[PDB]
């Protein structure tokens, strides 16, 4: 959704979906991942999206 | 002139040869092998005891043989220079070239492994007959599988040597003692001992010469000597595991497959009877374990050395085993009976302390191996155990079990 | 069923409907069926090759063929003699042996090591049963045996197992 | 030469293997490299006799422990490609 928003020129729109996504939750996906369920290295389409979302912050 | 016309020489030729010469020659031969130049190895081999000379050719033959399976077993490391105030200025060695022990015992090893190769694939092996060894004759093809059950043996004791340092230095100073020798101050006792492969068998007298001491001068309020008598035991039943395994699995590259002759007596370093003999040895360590360690012990430390024990009393009963498959009942009886007497008696000395401490597991797992009838039925009286006495009366029937076990119930029991 | 697929060489078919059948616990509860699944396994494994999909339909089949025998042998030791408990754990032996050679990490790995507590558990089990009707053998050796074999079977470390949140079957 | 010189060839506690303990050298790392990157080192590389007759090497020029270990990677390294 902010991928659209930033291309729409909706910069502060993109910045209201960046404050939707707690500011926790790129630890609570390495939380999720030490506990097992998942293995030692993150998913990886969410080690690219947590990267991607850095991307979007900068 | 000069060149293909000035007389090749140097160090007279062949119409001479003394027993140095062939010595240095052979060893050229088996270096030629060791560059894969086979047409000239061959050459020089084909020379040196040419296939139309006298009977006393094969005994030169064993002789150059057995010389260079000893430099090698004792070959100095030439890479190491605390060895350059250290090594004679002719010296034909084989320079290993590992700069720690260990691998200058495998590299040892592995050329051993190609020396036997040598020897099947120019042929000679057909020819090697009984070097003299110990003040008896011995078939040399047995004396090369002792020198590698020496080097096998010794890959064990440097490794224990790599986790029991100081018990270990120590009994090779007492053995280097007993060879009167001066260690050079640019090495130490450990590499003045691991050269010495030959004669790696003399530190299983000082072990136990370190143990007494240690059973004479400490107090039984302690943990270390119930720590060396596991840790001399290991060595001792390691080293002897490492000889009889080797001569097991390589039980074919040391076998002539057919003979139209009498081989003598086959006596292994493992099998010695003697002051220093490992039986001698392992009866020491009998007397030493059953009188001194298991008063001491712990319920714990009676099973490590009771199994340490039993990996001992194999070894020795190996050693007979092997024996009885030399001398024949059929031509020298006169030997046989008497050291199957021998064997039968120190069967039962050796195998009743472990009945007797009530051990029936440790008796009969030995027992079994070699068919020791009155423990086998005493442990199961003892343990009124009559579905394994049936057992025996099934695996034992080709010998006679059943007729020996009714002597048993007849007379006391 | 299982008779008309084996007949025909339906084999795959068979321990797919086994894969199904197994999940009726009217079934599992059957000595009769557990021997059919057991034997059926083997005649599936006695037919699979040296290809890449095999060494995975092997897996299963041998994960299927271990759990089916211990579940047989708890079945053979509550309802049958002593000697059909011998065969059948002489069976299980023999079927323990091929898979002790797959060191590893995946759920054969962990199944093969669950296994040998369920063996020494039902050998233990064989010991005691011997001794309920060997009315002439000396009870000291047989629950001396079968206490080795307990030890053994509580020894076996538990299946260090990954809970994930889907997954509602224990 | 100057890769030989920022490696560590003193002795180690008489327990452990030369081409084992030779793998955290900047030297076998290089060699591991032209390996990995393609080159023949039967080829690419100065003789094992003259590589110690350079004179840039100074102390290592007296050590028989660099002089066997330096070798033996050579020896382990090159008929490794052969």
């Amino acid at each position: 959704i902010m991928r659209k928003f930033l291309a729409s020129k909706k910069h502060e729109a993109a910045k209201e979906v960046f404050v939707k996504i707690p500011q926790d939750s790129i630890a609570e996906i390495y939380n999720q991942c030490e506990e097992q369920g998942m293995e030692s290295p993150l998913p990886a389409e969410d080690d690219n999206a947590i990267r991607e979302h850095l991307c979007i912050r900068a | 002139p000069n060149s293909e016309s000035m007389i090749f020489e140097t160090t007279t030729k062949n119409e001479t040869i003394a027993q140095e010469d062939k010595i240095k020659l052979l060893k050229a031969a088996f270096l030629q092998y060791c560059r894969k130049d086979l047409g000239h190895a061959q050459m020089v081999v084909d020379e040196l005891f040419s296939s139309h000379s006298d009977l006393d050719s094969d005994s030169e033959l064993d002789r150059a043989v057995t010389q260079i399976s000893v430099d090698l077993m004792d070959d100095y490391p030439a890479s190491d220079p605390r060895w350059a105030e250290s090594v004679p200025e002719e010296a034909p060695g084989f320079s290993n070239t590992s700069l720690i022990i260990l691998h200058q015992l495998e590299d040892k090893m592995k050329a051993h492994s190609f020396l036997m190769d040598f020897i099947h694939q120019v042929g000679l092996f057909g020819r090697l007959g009984s070097f003299p060894v110990r003040g008896t004759p011995m078939a040399t093809r047995l004396l090369l599988c002792e020198h590698a059950e020496k080097l096998s043996a010794a890959i064990v004791l440097k490794n224990h040597h790599s986790r029991l340092s100081d018990l270990v230095n120590t009994a090779i100073l007492i053995a280097l003692n007993k060879r009167e020798y001066e260690i050079p101050s640019n090495l130490t006792p450990a590499d003045v001992f691991f050269r010495e492969v030959s004669q790696v068998d003399t530190i299983c007298e000082c072990l136990l010469e370190h143990e007494e001491q240690v059973l004479r001068d400490a107090p039984m309020d302690s943990i270390e000597w119930a720590e060396v008598v596991i840790n001399v035991n290991n060595i001792l039943k390691d080293m002897l595991q490492a000889a009889s395994h080797y001569r097991q699995n390589r039980n074919s590259l040391y076998r002539r497959e057919e003979s139209l002759e009498k081989e003598p007596e086959y006596v292994p370093w493992t099998a010695t009877s003697g002051p220093g003999g490992i039986r001698t040895v392992i009866i020491r360590q009998h007397e030493i374990v059953l009188k001194v360690a298991y008063p001491q012990a712990d319920s714990n430390l009676r099973n490590i050395v009771t199994e340490q024990l039993v990996a001992l009393i194999d070894c020795f009963l190996d050693g007979y085993v092997s024996q009885l498959k030399s001398v024949d009942k059929s031509s020298n009886r006169e030997r046989y009976d008497n050291l199957e007497m021998e064997y039968l008696q120190k069967r039962s000395d050796l195998l009743s302390p472990l009945l007797s401490l009530g051990q029936y597991l440790w008796a009969a797992s030995l027992a079994e191996k070699y068919c020791d009838f009155d423990i086998l039925v005493q442990m199961c009286e003892q343990t009124d155990n009559q579905s394994r006495l049936q057992r025996y009366m099934t695996q034992f029937a080709d010998q006679n079990f059943s007729d020996f076990l009714f002597r048993w119930y007849l007379e006391k029991g | 069923l299982v008779e008309v697929y084996r007949s025909t060489k339906r084999l795959k078919d068979a321990v797919a409907h086994c894969h199904e059948a197994e999940r009726n616990i009217a079934l599992r509860s059957s000595l009769e069926w557990n021997s059919c699944v057991v034997q059926t396994l083997k005649e599936y494994l006695e037919s699979l090759q040296c290809l890449e999909s095999d060494k995975s339909d092997w897996r299963a089949t041998n994960t299927d063929l271990l759990l089916a025998y211990a579940n047989l042998m708890l079945l053979t030791l509550s309802t049958r003699d002593v000697q059909e408990s011998r065969e059948l754990l002489q069976s299980f032996d023999s079927a323990l042996q091929s898979v002790k050679s797959l060191g590893g990490n995946d759920e054969l790995s962990a199944t093969f090591l669950e296994m040998k507590g369920h063996f020494y558990m039902h050998a233990g089990s064989l010991l005691l049963k011997m001794g309920q009707h060997s009315s002439n053998v000396q009870w000291r050796a047989l629950s001396e045996l079968a206490a080795l074999c307990y030890l053994i079977a509580f020894q076996v470390p538990r299946p260090k197992i990954k809970l994930i949140k889907g997954e509602a079957g224990q | 030469c100057k890769a030989l010189q920022r490696d560590n060839w003193s002795s180690s506690d008489g327990k452990d293997d030369p081409i084992e303990v030779s793998k955290d050298s900047i030297f076998v790392k290089i060699l591991q490299k032209l390996l990995k990157d393609g080159i023949q080192l039967s080829e690419y590389l100065p003789e094992v006799k003259d590589l110690l007759q350079a004179d840039q090497l100074g102390s290592l020029k007296s050590n028989p422990y660099f002089e066997f270990v330096l070798k033996a990677n050579y020896e382990y390294y090159v008929q490794g490609q052969i």
